[PDB]
């Protein structure tokens, strides 16, 4: 017996050389393998396969290779992949990505995939499976901002702040011992993972030092504590000894230095550039030039992604309206031209598409959307199709080169940054189970389950008084992974080696899971999954244009996005 | 170029289910007053008892049909229905408590479904 | 007035659907929300008129059409579903397809 | 000095021989006693009785029969009467149901109903007071279901889910001791008081065995798990042991038995029948044949209640969207056919009204209303009355016999049938203090006060910036027993003996009252409050006529109800 | 806006009140919450417009009658209470019997 | 309908808009949070019709004067902010001393 592929495609997703479009873009992503045996696909309902005695199995007790939950049926994109696979998960974590159900009667089960008495069944037929997105570039100033995060797939926030003051509103920066900890107790009741950034500012060790053994996770340099020689120098010594990565907002103003003295003060140790085109800030006019270097883990903040007939008049008023200044100064209108600029932020588009800009991130309400760093991404990669053309590297038509670079931008590549990638970042073997379920119709632009820690914390999900779950109003709602103790073990606080061997947890009385922050110091550009570029960017001084391979970088801004007015009450 | 968002674009062919594994085709009797539907998983000779077939010819075995979708027999009902092979260790435990155990014990297993009144033990 | 739960997200919906309904009548086509909304409020708004579960999987076909949407709107509304108190309490009504 | 009757129940509510509208139904309840002493009522105001030496005793300290809160002149609905009363609670129980006061002065004062310095004071003079609803159909799906089901009078949620996973969107089940331990600490947080159903499912006994030793309190045999001979024999076995409910979502599509199949593989053990009519689930189409047996505990689920115009076609596209059905493939119209059915839910209406059908529950965010319980409980009783006439058992024209039959199916029954009633269900004294004050004009509508563990949980309470508290906007609010750790005095989570010798909650870290499960084997229908019928139900499997005492059961259904549009604002 | 939270509450009132001036438009008889909506709404637009307590408290029980609303909602509302920003700060409104 | 956070919050502007539309109708002068909500109202429906980011700049220098608001109002306004979907995504609009 034999079943068409569009019949196929409706009851069980999409299979090997099926392809899908990604939301209402242009994109097409295609099927590479499939882990099914066909005919034993899994599925969950009444008089479905998973039940006792046939794809369940009805002897064996939890701990006997049987799961907590089963993805069924899931379309997976991830660094590692295009593929159809269910999704196991246990204690929290990811076990098994292949096939599920029973060995009594099924063939080709994954043996520590077994759905049991133990197991929960989320069907993921028709949906894409996507790793939860990691923001690397977070100020903590408005709790409203973490439902924002969620709603479009966002389950790591790692930056700083103590809500709206001043230093939080303009710095990823969580100051000193006393405020780290009052933020670590915040931590606890926020649904979502995080990892908390100390001030990288001082001339002597100790000040900064204090900080990583007093729970923070990384460190901040930011020009408007003073992104100087000796500032640098002692955040990257401090990073050295203790593990843990530093992200740099370098001296735009060229008080202390111009580029090549930040890069001489880093002296080829690693380091995280925040917002690598500039408008976010940087060395004006030549920061982004930061992304050829191999000792650098570029990320872009998301506002000028991509390049829009809106975003130079945005920018330019939305800088002035930051920075206080006033268009009477002709100070103020020399910095804002300095640092407001159509040739950066064209480029910029193009370094993403080549690879040598290897992050995204949101700059959250300090310059930038906390829930548009995955949307962002996506739009992006359809007006490089558009503009640039399938890559050289693509095969069937279909995108999967392209959504393989884009889909490591926001997930496996800043957790590498981080020094997070043991934990999250990607759906692999021995991960957290952060996972974000989309519809394709809405890919990208709004999620509809957020599972954090083998659990749903936040789900598009309709009326509650109703029959059934669907009825309106549809919306993003907090889930029982959010509520009570469960808010504990489903989220990570993530933190120096030094502060977990001091035994801060405790001190604090810390019920979260505890992550370790390892393995950010030595690694480089070439660690970063499809966005592994090294080059010489020349930024013209004069023109502000952008040259690599000899090459002048440029492309037009487009007027409409996709994944905008079509989804969008506001 | 009419945009549908999400939409597929499926690649060509068919889909064989249970590739490889033989194929029986039975006859089936609905003898009860009630209706009667078999889900594609369900070890065949351990349904209704008021289902009258070759009750040997549903040991090891289960419809061949798409995974997740069922036969309908209504009151009275009878028709043909194929079979394929059980896969995996061939082993069915619990549902009507007849095999628990290999597929392969025939005897014991059509000797538990005779005693309960399984109908159509040869 | 005595709100519960329901009573205060369903206002919601009113609010939205007054919104898109401004935004047809200065001639733009609906997105997806906004078609949800209109579709939604006007099943609801029936309920309370008295009309039938009936009448409205019917009516509730020919509120808006593909003129009046966005392209791909048509199809990503497979349903629309509304829970509201008729005359008999509170009833579900599911709109098939609503849009072509 | 006399007072007439009219301006008595003006200031006290009413007493002996008065009668009071439900609503805006055609049900009246009579006061059938009163433990006041005449002229001697307590009251609390300015210049009012409540003061110190004269109705509030100014020498006794707590512990000397002090009350920590009275409720002053309450009716009360109950299985137990319909009668006018002082309610004395104290450590967060009932502890004294009689007349509040001051020995000292006051004639006819229940002992132990001193008020004294330690005493709050509720009026619940012209209120209606009952006992918290006790929900035992509920799926945990969206935690915003909490405050639907408070809204209306419900108290207890007893069900099973971990989110909106398709396992729980189906059944009430939290499946293995991982899923159920992190919905114990989920609880935590959840204002209500809560029992979670492991899965009733497996071929050996250790894999649902784990799930009791784990804290769950009784298992769900679900359909969609495969609701097969063993499955329910297996469950049965746990169950007798572990001293635990089993509820019973039967094998609709009769795959491998028939209700009689069914009833063999019970072989007489005690079970709760789920939505016993059978448009929520079960054996097509003569599942409610199991509410006239001994050993059957049913109950309806709440979509079905009552029998109206819109009820079928509501039902038939209901099932078509929950089950994923298409008009085009014959045997899904067959299959809807064979399960949604005018006969068996008019048969349903008067099966409640003779006492057959023992209980009511919701079917929350599967296939039912969270917040609609105790609304349809007393649509169903005036349909009764309306098509029926007053019950015979009925005297001085009043509804009480069948306010206390149906003021049953939602308070008393249901947790006898869960094996909670040593805690929850009724207004007597020992029990945990869970009281509903109703304003009679919105009886069973929208409660005004909800008291959990002797404080206030929820309230139809006005603006928060007021003088006082009535200024509109009026609307559900959580008070202070939903905040801080108040919470945790405040709810019960109900677990089975051995979870509980085993340390369970000290190893989850849960500081919820533990309410232990006991005493659900040992019982049947005879155990039900006034829905005690055994009976012969014969369904005609042609017709689906429904006959008990060899008489059709039919009714008409209707086009409007009481408690409809008078009141909701959607 | 600078919103505080009685601010982002009373905005539900006017809604409510607009949805239910619909329904009173189109000819239903109006219940329970819409006609307490209406007359609430009403107080809290009054003061705005800088009328006195006392005027308010005659003109709320000529806002809706007995023939603009369902059978037993008059006698549902004994009274309807609203707190607004007269031109001398926030007052209470009480109004009495609004309905018969 | 799939409403994120920022949606249900915008929701509400609109609202305040249409409540202060209502006052102005009825010849009050209008106070702080009426301005900004009628002003942060027209530069969200603006996006929403595909006007630019600079089309907004001017324009909401010019939905309210001076003799529309109550003394002092202009003078608290330094500027008003809105975040809204245009054409090409999320754009923020800040309109200077919107009132003179
Ligand atoms: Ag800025
Ligand atoms: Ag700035
Ligand atoms: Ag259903
Ligand atoms: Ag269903
Ligand atoms: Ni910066
Ligand atoms: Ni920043
Ligand atoms: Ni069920
Ligand atoms: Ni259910
Ligand atoms: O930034
Ligand atoms: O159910």
């Amino acid at each position: 017996m034999k079943i068409n592929r569009q019949q196929y495609a409706e009851s069980y997703g999409p299979t090997v050389g099926d392809q899908v479009r990604l939301a209402d873009t242009d994109l097409w992503i295609e099927v590479e393998k499939d882990y099914t045996t066909y005919g034993d696909e899994a599925n969950f309902g009444g008089g479905k396969v998973l039940r006792e005695g046939m794809g369940e199995n009805g002897t064996y007790t939890r701990t006997e290779n049987v799961l907590d939950l089963l993805l069924t049926n899931a379309l997976i994109l991830d660094y590692t992949g295009i593929y159809k696979a269910d999704i196991g998960v246990k204690d929290g974590y990811i076990v098994g990505i292949g096939k599920g159900g029973n060995p009594d009667i099924m063939d080709g089960v994954t043996p520590n995939m077994i759905v049991g008495t133990a197991t929960e069944v989320i069907a993921a037929e028709g949906k894409i499976v996507t790793a939860g997105g990691i923001d690397t570039h977070v100020h903590f100033i408005n709790p409203d901002q973490v439902d924002v995060a969620l709603a479009n797939g966002i389950t790591t926030l790692f930056g700083g702040g103590t809500g709206p003051a001043e230093g939080s509103k303009a710095t990823t920066v969580t100051p000193g011992p006393w405020n780290i900890e009052k933020m670590l107790k915040s931590t606890e009741g926020l649904p979502i993972n995080v990892g908390i950034l100390g001030k990288g500012h001082g001339s002597s060790i100790a000040p900064i030092m204090e900080q990583i053994d007093a729970g923070a996770a990384g460190l901040k340099i930011h020009e408007d504590w003073g992104a100087t020689p000796a500032s640098i120098d002692r955040s990257l010594t401090v990073a050295d000894e203790a593990d843990v990565q530093v992200a740099i907002h370098s001296d735009t103003l060229n008080e202390a230095g111009f580029l090549e003295d930040t890069l001489r003060a880093i002296n080829g140790r690693v380091i995280h550039s925040f917002h690598v085109e500039g408008a976010g800030g940087g060395h004006a006019p030549d920061i982004m030039a930061m992304a050829g270097h191999p000792n650098v883990l570029p990320s872009s903040t998301n506002p000028t992604r991509p390049f829009t007939v809106n975003t130079i008049d945005e920018h330019l008023d939305m800088l002035m309206v930051c920075h206080h200044l006033k268009q009477n100064i002709p100070e103020d209108v020399a910095f804002a031209d300095s640092r407001i600029r159509p040739e950066t932020i064209a480029a910029e588009d193009i370094l993403h598409d080549l690879g040598i800009i290897s992050m995204m991130s949101t700059d959250a309400l300090a310059m930038g959307r906390a829930g548009e760093m995955v949307l962002r991404t996506w739009q992006t990669a359809d007006k490089m199709k558009k503009q640039r053309g399938p890559l050289a590297e693509e095969k069937n038509g279909s995108d999967n080169f392209r959504a393989k670079r884009y889909v490591s931008k926001y997930t496996i590549n800043p957790a590498i940054a981080q020094g997070i990638a043991h934990e999250v970042g990607s759906i692999e073997e021995g991960k957290f189970a952060d996972l974000v379920l989309w519809e394709p119709k809405f890919f990208g632009v709004k999620a509809d389950r957020v599972i954090k820690g083998g659990i749903i914390a936040y789900a598009q999900i309709g009326d509650p008084s109703a029959s059934i779950p669907t009825p309106q109003p549809v919306m993003g709602r907090r889930m029982y992974g959010t509520v009570g103790d469960l808010i504990h073990d489903t989220n990570i606080t993530f933190m120096s080696k030094s502060s977990i061997q001091q035994g801060v947890p405790a001190k604090l009385g810390l019920k979260r899971r505890i992550g370790t922050v390892k393995n950010c110091r030595n690694i480089g550009k070439k660690d970063m999954k499809w966005n592994d570029v090294t080059t010489d960017i020349d930024i013209n001084p004069e023109t502000y244009e952008v040259k690599v391979d000899g090459e002048v970088l440029t492309c037009e801004p487009v007027k409409e996005l996709p994944m905008a007015q079509r989804y969008f009450l506001f | 170029n009419y945009i549908v968002p999400g939409e597929y674009r499926v690649a060509e062919g068919e889909i064989e289910i249970n590739a490889g594994r033989e194929k029986t085709t039975i006859r089936v009797s609905n003898t009860g007053d009630r209706p009667i539907q078999v889900g594609s998983h369900i070890h065949f000779v351990e349904v209704n008892k008021e289902l009258l077939f070759d009750r040997a010819e549903g040991i090891g075995r289960r419809l061949n049909i798409p995974s997740g979708t069922a036969a309908r027999f209504e009151p009275g009902e009878e028709m043909e229905v194929e079979l394929t092979e059980l896969g995996g260790n061939r082993e069915v435990f619990g549902i009507s408590d007849l095999t628990n155990g290999s597929v392969d014990n025939k005897e014991l297993i059509l000797q538990r479904a005779k005693e309960l009144g399984y109908k159509g033990v040869e | 007035m005595h709100l519960n739960p329901a009573e205060k997200e369903k206002l919601q919906i009113f609010l939205a659907s007054e919104l898109a309904l401004k935004r047809k009548a200065r001639g733009l086509k609906l997105n997806y929300p906004e078609a949800v909304a209109i579709i939604t409020s006007f099943i609801m708004e029936g309920a309370r008129d008295g009309k039938t579960v009936a009448m409205l999987m019917e009516e509730g076909k020919h509120v808006l059409t593909r003129d009046d949407v966005m392209e791909g709107v048509p199809e990503m509304i497979d349903d629309i579903q509304a829970e509201a108190t008729f005359p008999d309490g509170t009833k579900l009504v599911t709109v098939h397809n609503p849009i072509s």
